[PDB]
């Protein structure tokens, strides 16, 4: 989808733009924002080769799972709970750029509508 | 009644849609029987070297050898300077050689300017 | 292998067997030698769809020039086994 | 090449839809498979498409195979119109066709599963061009259309070949062969899904209705 | 050459001539292994019209989703030494400007 | 083994190609059965969507269109 | 006669590859490179016995 | 270097003593001991030639070239003895002769360390060819084709000659090594301009440049099978050698003066490579196909990198193999049905096999299939000239599909289809045909497995 | 040393050896389309081994064994790369064209 | 190995992983390795012992040859052939060694790019810089000579380099 | 492929030439063998409705208006049979085909096998030679002045003679030679 027929037939104006985002500042409507920490170090993920692509918030449980792997090499089937806790905090990064999505819009369509009401305002 | 079916010069008109053979004359009967016989006195002709026993090697053909001379050796004699043929020459023989001359120095000159500048990017460019 | 080596009494016999599959042929009255306008009284398009069943049964195409001429289940026997040379 | 893929997979689906020359449509089916191949490498998913052309070689190869077993069987015959009821004239063939034309079309837990749904669900999830994935839903479906209609044709309702019967499959060469692609076409996607290391950031998050949009569109 | 009649007892049947006739002077271009001009069941300039369109309208229709894109509604992907700026390029004596994600 | 042509009938088949073509069939069937039993998340996703409209103003955090 | 396709079809060019390869081609730098092997937190070097340590207290959302 | 120059000399009266059976034999072993000999000179160094003497030296762009005439000549005395079985024996001693001395003086040619003994010795290769072309040529056209190939030579050359006398009344020398040590800047005037012409001329149509190449497939298609030989082999390498010999002294006019003759090559070579798409003589394709080659040569020659010199030598050598090759393979046929028209024998593959075979490998060469050097030449050329500009990589790529196409086409002429029924004349292949075809074709992937010796000195 | 490469070298190598025996008298019986198909079942299970050291330890190599020739500043060598894209579709290849070949035997009897 | 001298040619210190089950199942990977030691590995040995064996009964020495310097074509005057003779021979000979020494290095970075697997872009930066000092270096020296080089025409070209640079630091001194 | 063609088709001829591409079209399109009858049955009704037409004109009208609509409705892809010039079993074995004058030219040794097939074959080319002079003679004495005007032989009518041209028909190399 519905984000797509919104902002590509209704109003675009209060529709974020994905390429340019976010367009507010990470502390404005927090009053205190915590830095995401990060629990791989460079020279782990380094050693462990990861990827370029692989190298997000969500490395240490990729490292644990490759671990595994190798170590039980012939039972293929016995790392079931180190692909399930990457997959799982891998759908909570994925839920938290939904989460980023979905203030930006409010946050946009709050902004306008705001801005066109206190407009109004000094028109009368 | 149904859509009609137009040819074209690499689709042309089937046998069987064709309005002259549908409209005949006696005189159209007696080209075919014409044609009938010329293409059975030549089979006849071929036929009967084919099946010599005492004929060894390579059943000389005067089409082919009046194909290949018509197309090789009989061009020249026939040619004439006309404006259509001279007009042709020139456009397919100088046309092509000054649009790429022109192509290839306008390249040339962009490149040597941009090398002048000093902004080529040329880094690595150790073979040439 | 691949299909067995063709023969004639096969051919004359399956030959027969399409004719008197035909509703218009008499079975008793149906020879080898038996015309098709002549001792059967039928007409050019029996003898077309005759053709057919024929190339539909053996599995090639007759060409429309030889098809004409075949009159009787002999000739066709003729051509089949001129055509995919069978000899015995 | 995210476009060049789409419009080839869309343009040989439906090309092969309405073919009669069985050879025809394994061809139009392969081109339609490179289609996809290429869609995915412009989705900058390489391993997927390697994935993808080591699942695929199994069951297009023995398809092939089950095709050429027919063409043989039926005197060197090709055109899918004058081949009648197989279903029970030949066993082996008709189950290895069955199964391998399940494989293609995406049927949960065989070969073609384990490549073409990560495909399909990595497209759906992407910043790409929405005609080349409209495109590429169309062709997923016309996918499953021309294999219903190899399998309709070919295997389903009465004779219609020259009635000297020399169907014979009774031979432990083809039957071996067939049999060790089918064993593939059957396992290899989820030993060789098994066994290689994450290559690539796997979709956990989607909604209910686009995880399912490659099953919807084959079953239509 | 392919428009020929094929059930004919052709003295070259490959090439299906007969000896002695004339050879037409592009004969080499029409040897059937080549140029064909044998009749079409659908007309030409009909073909081609559709053809054309078939093409034009992929073309326009790519173009446009260009232009339309489709996406999920997620924000961008998130990588935590300031985009792995030493990892993509290295250059370790710059000191980048820090690029800081926050929880939510 | 030797078939021979039959002649619009019904072709002869031997016991052997019928079992290893059942077998076969089976085979799949159970394998596809196993899995889905073993792997549903695989096919009906594992983790839930959410949705976005139930997310409160505080844990998202903008301003009461007041500043 | 029963394995002898095995002898010199297998044996015979392995052994004339191993030969070549570890004889002639490794005398030269850089005509074997393969890429160097994962390290992961925990493992243990077989040359130095280095022990990579463990990898920063888990937040366990369990 | 007289070591090889004094047996040429003496297998001319070898040849002229031998009993009236003998001649054949005799010629063909010692002709071969010959090419064993030269090999040695491929033993080359790295930054100046063998100067023998005060009047020969060798370089290692001409030590390749003297193999090849070398090995050449043998394989021109093979494929000569079917057709000239009748002949009188005073007859074939001269033909015999003929060749010789066309060896002898390519030889020497190949080899002279001044320009004014260069030019004498690659003008004097005239009169042997010119009198096997016009005397033992099969058809009345051959007369006309000695005087095509005759004076379009002679009209380019005659300049030549003054400019290089010129030159030694200006620099002092015609020295090779004293011109290279001594080069100095040919300024921008209408002298200078005219002085690069002259010297550029005579090559330009020994190449040939298209426009200039009339002469070629009168020349080729009229002469004998060792005629044909030896003109598409070595002949055409004359003005290759030459214009790189003489390119030294022209600099840096030709940075400009050669946009006429790239522009003449690049279009030329599409055209001859579209030429040989409809062609119903079977010579003929060949000749255009080295029309094609050497516009390839010559633009690679022309832009002057050391890429393209490379990719011009190896070029030079893999294609005077490949023509000869051609040559023989067709003027088989020829033996066979006494006629060069292509379709008139058809399905060759049914009743000769094994010289399919060898037709299928002459032409997967002739298209440049990797790793032989034809491609190596070829793509040398091609990158040196995408270096020279981007849009080159167009027109180049254009001739690369179309080459190949027409090399198949031939082949699917010739030995597909089915067979011509009324030939009934088609012997099995004698030893000595595929002798012939195996010693062009092994010395190619031979090369192939060594190719730093026919890359000339820039390597 | 390591046999991934030796074993990687030799799965190619033994795939030319019935190219050789081509001119020699297996060519000319009927055993030789059975001799090819078992010199690829032999060459695909050869092959399965790279493959199990691959799953294992990732392991990944090239191999510049042969230096054809060296231009001014390119270098140019009979290197080949034994990543994990050829480790994986050499095997896929063999087993493919192994029961090609088993099918080709009975499809093209009459040939 | 000792082959070559491992200061032109360096490597890392190759650290590799102690093996560490966690299975009951064996592993097919180790006994392979056995088998193929076992098999292969032990007669190719034998056998090159036997040749090593045989070749040190017959040892004998080449070695490599020096040459010493000649005055440069800056030393030559302008028709003195001689010189110019020595001269264009030792431009020729140091040319050859210098595309050695790309060579060399151009080996050194591919080695890195093989041997750091995903990491190639940051752990082997040092070599990348190497390659591109020695490629500019080079590409100043010999670049655009075209055929028919000569000691003449690099001479030239390093003195217009001398005084373009000479009259850009000149004019940026006025600056 | 056999018969002499003539100078021309015939009314009668052309219009069972249309009726057989008729049916094998319609047999394309309907693939099922019942729906094909009823079909074919249709157009066997509709073929001879006018099948007493004693104004040629309007047959010839009938005829032009029968052959639009078939090439208006004909199938793009009909069925061939696997050996016919549009199948994929055309020119198949064409390669396979070796005429048998090559047989001249084996040497001996090779001639050494099979001796009594090449007693039989120099049996059947003492026969050739020994006939064409009377093949020769016949041909010449029945031919019309003004030359062939159809390409129809005639057969042989005397003693033991054989007829005109045959060596090249009788020993036609085979349809599966290898
Ligand atoms: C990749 C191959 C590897 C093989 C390893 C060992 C092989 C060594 C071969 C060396 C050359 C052999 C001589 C060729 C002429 C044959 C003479 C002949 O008449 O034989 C009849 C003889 C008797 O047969 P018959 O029963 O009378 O048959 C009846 C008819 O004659 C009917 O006969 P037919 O129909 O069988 O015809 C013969 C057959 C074969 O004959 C040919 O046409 C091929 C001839 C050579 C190729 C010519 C075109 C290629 C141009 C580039 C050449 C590069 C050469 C490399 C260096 C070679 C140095 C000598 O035709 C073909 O099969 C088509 C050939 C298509 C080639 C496909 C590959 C293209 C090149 C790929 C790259 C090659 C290098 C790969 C490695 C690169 C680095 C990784 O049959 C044979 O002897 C067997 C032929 C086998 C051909 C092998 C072709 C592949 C090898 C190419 C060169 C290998 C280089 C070796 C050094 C290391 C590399
Ligand atoms: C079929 C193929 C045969 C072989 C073809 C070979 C091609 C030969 C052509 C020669 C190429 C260059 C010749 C002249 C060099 C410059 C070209 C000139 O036309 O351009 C301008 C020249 O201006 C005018 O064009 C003067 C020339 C006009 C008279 C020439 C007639 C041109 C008509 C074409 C006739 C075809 C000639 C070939 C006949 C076969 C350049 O301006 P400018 O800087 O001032 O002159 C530079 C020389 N300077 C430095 C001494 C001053
Ligand atoms: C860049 C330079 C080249 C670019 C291509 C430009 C067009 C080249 C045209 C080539 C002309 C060659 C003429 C002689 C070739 C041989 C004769 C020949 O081809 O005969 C046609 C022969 C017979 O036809 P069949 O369908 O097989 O019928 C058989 C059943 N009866 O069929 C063919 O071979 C057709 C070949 C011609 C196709 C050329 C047109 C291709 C144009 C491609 C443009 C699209 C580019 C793709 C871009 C993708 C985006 C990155
Ligand atoms: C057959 C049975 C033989 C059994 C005994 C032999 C066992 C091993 C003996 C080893 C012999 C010594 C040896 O090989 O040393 C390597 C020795 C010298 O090393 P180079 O790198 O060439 O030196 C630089 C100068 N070019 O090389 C050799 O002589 C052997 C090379 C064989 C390589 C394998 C085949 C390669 C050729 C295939 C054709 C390809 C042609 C073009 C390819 C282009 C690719 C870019
Ligand atoms: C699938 C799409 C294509 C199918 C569409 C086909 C449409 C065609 C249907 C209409 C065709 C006609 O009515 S056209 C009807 C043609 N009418 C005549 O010819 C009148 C004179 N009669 C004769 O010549 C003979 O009796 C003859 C009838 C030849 C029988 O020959 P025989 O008795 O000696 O066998």
């Amino acid at each position: 989808g519905a984000h797509l027929a919104r902002r590509y037939l209704g109003d675009a104006s209060k529709e974020p733009d994905p390429l340019r985002m976010p367009t507010f500042p990470p502390d404005y409507g927090f009053p205190e924002r915590k830095e995401r920490e990060m629990v791989a170090t460079q020279q782990e993920m380094n050693d462990a080769q990861l990827m370029l692509q692989q190298r997000d918030y969500c490395a240490h449980y990729l490292i644990q799972l490759l671990k595994c792997k190798r170590d039980s090499f012939p039972n293929f089937l016995a790392c079931k709970h180190e692909q399930h806790d990457w997959d799982y905090c891998e759908h909570l990064d994925y839920v938290k750029r939904m989460k980023e999505f979905e203030r930006e819009r409010r946050l946009l369509q709050r902004k306008k509508r705001r801005e066109q009401r206190e407009a109004e305002m000094a028109r009368g | 009644s149904f859509p009609k079916y137009k040819p074209s010069r690499l689709a042309t008109l089937p046998a069987t849609l064709d309005p002259a053979e549908y409209d005949i004359s006696p005189e159209t009967r007696k080209a075919q029987a014409e044609r009938l016989a010329i293409r059975s006195r030549l089979k006849r002709e071929y036929l009967l070297q084919y099946n010599d026993p005492n004929r060894l090697g390579v059943i000389e053909d005067p089409a082919l050898i009046r194909w290949t001379y018509a197309r090789s050796a009989n061009i020249y004699p026939n040619f004439r300077p006309t404006p259509k043929t001279s007009l042709l020459g020139a456009l397919f023989g100088i046309g092509p050689l000054f649009f790429w001359y022109y192509v290839f120095k306008t390249d040339r000159d962009k490149k040597e300017k941009l090398i002048q500048e000093g902004k080529l990017d040329q880094t690595f460019n150790i073979s040439y | 292998s691949d299909a067995p080596p063709l023969t004639l009494e096969a051919i004359k016999d399956r030959v027969l067997y399409v004719l008197k599959l035909y509703d218009k042929i008499d079975p008793e009255k149906l020879s080898v030698n038996s015309h098709f306008m002549k001792d059967l009284g039928l007409d050019s398009l029996d003898q077309v769809e005759i053709i057919m069943a024929m190339e539909d049964e053996f599995g090639f195409e007759i060409p429309d020039i030889d098809a004409e001429k075949l009159m009787c289940p002999q000739e066709i026997v003729d051509y089949i086994a001129d055509k995919k040379d069978v000899y015995e | 090449t995210l476009c060049l893929g789409a419009i080839t997979t869309l343009f040989t689906a439906l090309c092969a839809i309405t073919q009669n020359d069985i050879k025809k449509i394994v061809a139009f089916s392969t081109s339609s498979q490179l289609g996809l191949m290429m869609v995915t490498i412009g989705i900058n998913q390489p391993h997927l498409a390697f994935l993808h052309i080591c699942m695929h070689a199994f069951f297009k190869a023995m398809l092939f195979m089950c095709s050429g077993s027919i063409i043989h069987s039926l005197n060197d015959e090709q055109d899918i119109r004058k081949m009648g009821g197989l279903y029970k004239a030949m066993p082996f063939t008709t189950t290895a066709l069955i199964i391998g034309s399940l494989a293609l079309t995406g049927m949960p837990y065989l070969t073609g599963f384990y490549s073409k749904d990560l495909i399909i669900e990595a497209v759906n999830m992407s910043y790409t061009n929405a005609w080349a994935l409209l495109m590429t839903l169309i062709a997923t479906s016309l996918t499953a259309a021309y294999s219903t209609r190899i399998i309709f044709f070919a295997f389903l309702g009465k004779p219609r070949f020259p009635p000297l019967v020399l169907i014979n499959e009774n031979n432990p060469l083809l039957i071996n062969s067939i049999k060790r692609l089918l064993i593939g076409s059957i396992f290899a996607g989820f030993i060789i899904s098994n066994n290689i290391p994450p290559m690539t950031v796997p979709n956990t998050t989607m909604p209910l209705y686009m995880k399912m949009t490659a099953l919807i569109v084959t079953i239509m | 050459q392919q428009e020929r009649d094929p059930w004919y007892d052709w003295d070259h049947p490959d090439l299906r001539l007969n000896w002695g006739e004339p050879i037409h002077w592009d004969l080499d271009m029409y040897i059937r292994n080549r140029v064909d001009t044998s009749p079409t069941p659908v007309s030409w300039n009909t073909m081609c019209k559709h053809l054309f369109g078939f093409v034009a309208f992929m073309l326009f229709m790519f173009w446009v989703g260009e232009i339309y894109p489709s996406y999920q509604p997620v924000g961008p992907k998130q990588y935590p030494y300031n985009d792995l700026y030493l990892e993509r390029g290295g250059d370790p004596t710059k000191e980048p400007e820090p690029v800081v994600h926050y929880e939510i | 083994v030797h078939i021979e042509p039959r002649y619009r009938q019904f072709p002869q088949l031997t016991r052997s190609q019928l079992i290893q073509a059942e077998f076969f069939s089976a085979t799949m069937w159970f394998w596809i059965l196993w899995r889905f039993w073993h792997d549903s998340d695989a096919v009906l996703g594992h983790f839930p969507y959410p949705d976005p409209s139930q997310w409160t103003d505080e844990e998202l955090g903008i301003l009461p269109d007041d500043e | 006669r029963h394995s002898i396709f095995a002898v010199t079809h297998v044996l015979i060019p392995v052994w004339i590859i191993h030969y070549y390869l570890k004889y002639h081609v490794t005398a030269k730098p850089y005509t074997v490179v393969e890429r160097k092997p994962r390290i992961f937190p925990g493992d243990t070097i077989l040359e130095t016995g280095e022990v990579i340590p463990l990898m920063k207290e888990f937040p366990d959302q369990h | 270097m007289l070591k090889i120059i004094i047996p040429t000399t003496m297998l001319l009266p070898m040849t002229w003593m031998s009993k009236h059976n003998m001649i054949w034999i005799n010629a063909t072993v010692h002709s071969l001991l010959i090419s064993l000999i030269s090999l040695s000179l491929l033993n080359q160094l790295g930054e100046n030639s063998l100067n023998f003497s005060l009047t020969f030296f060798s370089d290692s762009l001409s030590a390749p070239l003297l193999v090849l005439t070398t090995w050449l000549l043998p394989l021109m005395l093979m494929a000569s003895q079917s057709h000239l079985s009748k002949e009188t024996t005073t007859r074939k001693k001269l033909y015999i002769t003929m060749l010789i001395l066309l060896q002898l003086f390519l030889i020497m040619t190949f080899t002279a360390t001044e320009l004014i003994l260069f030019y004498i010795l690659f003008e004097a290769t005239l009169v042997p060819t010119l009198i096997i072309i016009t005397r033992w040529g099969n058809q009345t056209e051959r007369l006309n084709a000695g005087l095509y190939f005759l004076f379009y030579t002679l009209a380019g050359s005659l300049p030549l000659l003054v400019a290089l006398v010129y030159i030694q009344n200006t620099t002092g020398s015609l020295n090779f090594l004293i011109i290279h040590y001594w080069s100095h800047p040919l300024s921008n005037s209408w002298s200078n301009i005219f002085m690069w012409l002259a010297c550029i001329m005579a090559f330009m149509v020994k190449m040939p440049l298209y426009g200039l190449h009339l002469w070629l497939p009168k020349a080729h298609v009229e002469a004998p099978i060792a005629g044909s030989m030896v003109l598409a082999a070595v002949l055409l390498k004359l003005g290759g050698y030459g214009m790189m010999r003489i390119t030294t002294i022209l600099n840096p006019l030709t940075n400009y003066m050669a946009y006429p003759f790239l522009m003449l090559s690049m279009w030329g070579m599409i055209m001859t490579s579209s030429i040989c798409l409809r062609q119903t003589d079977l010579k003929s394709l060949i000749a255009y196909s080295s029309v094609s080659h050497m516009a390839l040569v010559i633009v690679a020659i022309m832009i002057q990198t050391p890429w393209s010199f490379m990719g011009a030598t190896a070029l030079m050598i893999a294609h005077g193999l490949t023509s000869s090759m051609l040559f023989c393979l067709a003027n088989t046929n020829y033996e066979r049905v006494h006629s060069r028209t292509m379709i008139l024998a058809r399905g060759l593959q049914t009743l000769l096999p094994l010289m399919a075979t060898w037709w299928l490998v002459a032409s997967l060469t002739n298209l440049a299939l990797p790793p032989s050097i034809n491609l190596i030449g070829e793509l040398f050329i091609i990158t040196a000239s995408f270096s020279w500009s981007n849009i080159t990589i167009i027109l180049m790529g254009m001739n690369m599909m179309i080459t190949a196409l027409y090399s198949l086409y031939m082949l699917i002429t010739t030995q597909r289809g089915k067979y011509t029924h009324h030939i009934n004349n088609i012997k099995p292949s004698f030893t000595r045909e595929n002798a012939l075809m195996a010693l062009h074709i092994l010395p190619l992937l031979l090369l192939t497995l060594n190719p730093k010796m026919i890359l000339g000195p820039l390597y | 040393m390591n046999p991934f490469a030796s074993l990687t070298l030799t799965t190619l190598t033994i795939l030319t050896i019935p190219i050789m025996m081509s001119n020699s008298n297996i060519y000319k019986t009927n055993l030789y389309p059975n001799y090819v198909k078992t010199t690829v079942s032999y060459a695909f299970t050869l092959s399965l081994v790279p493959l199990l050291m691959f799953m294992h330890t990732g392991q990944e190599m090239i191999i510049s064994n042969w230096h054809w020739m060296t231009l001014q500043t390119v270098e140019l060598s009979l290197s080949f790369k034994m990543d994990y894209f050829s480790v994986m579709f050499i095997p896929v290849a063999l087993f493919v064209t192994w029961s090609i070949m088993e099918f080709s035997m009975w499809y093209m009897h009459s040939d | 190995p000792d082959s070559w001298d491992k200061d032109v040619y360096p490597e890392p210190p190759r650290r590799t992983p102690a093996p560490a089950p966690q299975t009951s199942l064996p592993n097919p990977v180790t006994y392979l390795t056995k088998i193929f030691d076992l098999l292969v590995d032990r007669p190719v040995t034998l056998a090159r012992e036997f040749i090593e064996q045989q070749h040190a009964k017959n040892r004998y020495y080449y070695y490599h040859r020096e040459f010493r310097r000649v005055p440069d074509i800056t030393e030559c005057e302008e028709k003195d052939i001689l010189c110019m003779f020595e001269a264009e021979m030792q431009w020729r000979r140091d040319y050859k060694v210098d595309q050695e020494i790309v060579n060399i290095i151009q080996e050194r970075l591919k080695a890195c790019q093989q041997r750091e697997g995903e990491s190639y872009r940051q752990n082997c930066a040092k070599e990348l810089e190497q390659f591109t000092q020695v490629s500019k270096a080079f590409q100043d020296r010999y670049s655009d000579l075209g055929a028919h080089y000569s000691a003449r025409k690099c001479l030239a070209k390093q003195k217009q380099r001398m005084l373009a640079e000479r009259k850009a630091a000149k004019e940026a001194a006025a600056a | 492929a056999f018969s002499a063609p003539a100078a021309y088709l015939t009314h009668q001829q052309k219009v069972l030439r249309l009726y057989k591409r008729a049916l094998r079209h319609l047999e394309s399109w309907c693939v099922h063998r019942d729906k094909y009858r009823y079909f074919a049955c249709l157009m066997r009704a509709r073929f001879d409705e006018h099948k007493n037409e004693k104004d040629m004109v309007k047959a010839t009208q009938l005829l032009r208006q029968a052959e639009e609509e078939f090439w208006y409705g004909q199938h793009p892809q009909p069925y061939i049979f696997p050996e016919s010039p549009g199948g994929t079993s055309y020119e198949r074995y064409e390669c396979y085909k070796v005429p048998e004058w090559c047989l001249d030219d084996w040497h001996p040794s090779e001639k050494a096998m099979y001796p009594d097939y090449f007693a039989k074959r120099e049996q059947w080319k003492r026969l050739r030679r020994e006939s064409w002079e009377r093949e020769v003679k016949q041909l010449q004495e029945e031919t019309p002045p003004g030359g062939p005007r159809t390409e129809a032989l005639p057969p042989a009518r005397k003693e033991g003679d054989l007829p005109p041209l045959w060596w090249h028909i009788v020993t036609r190399p085979r349809e599966r030679p290898m």
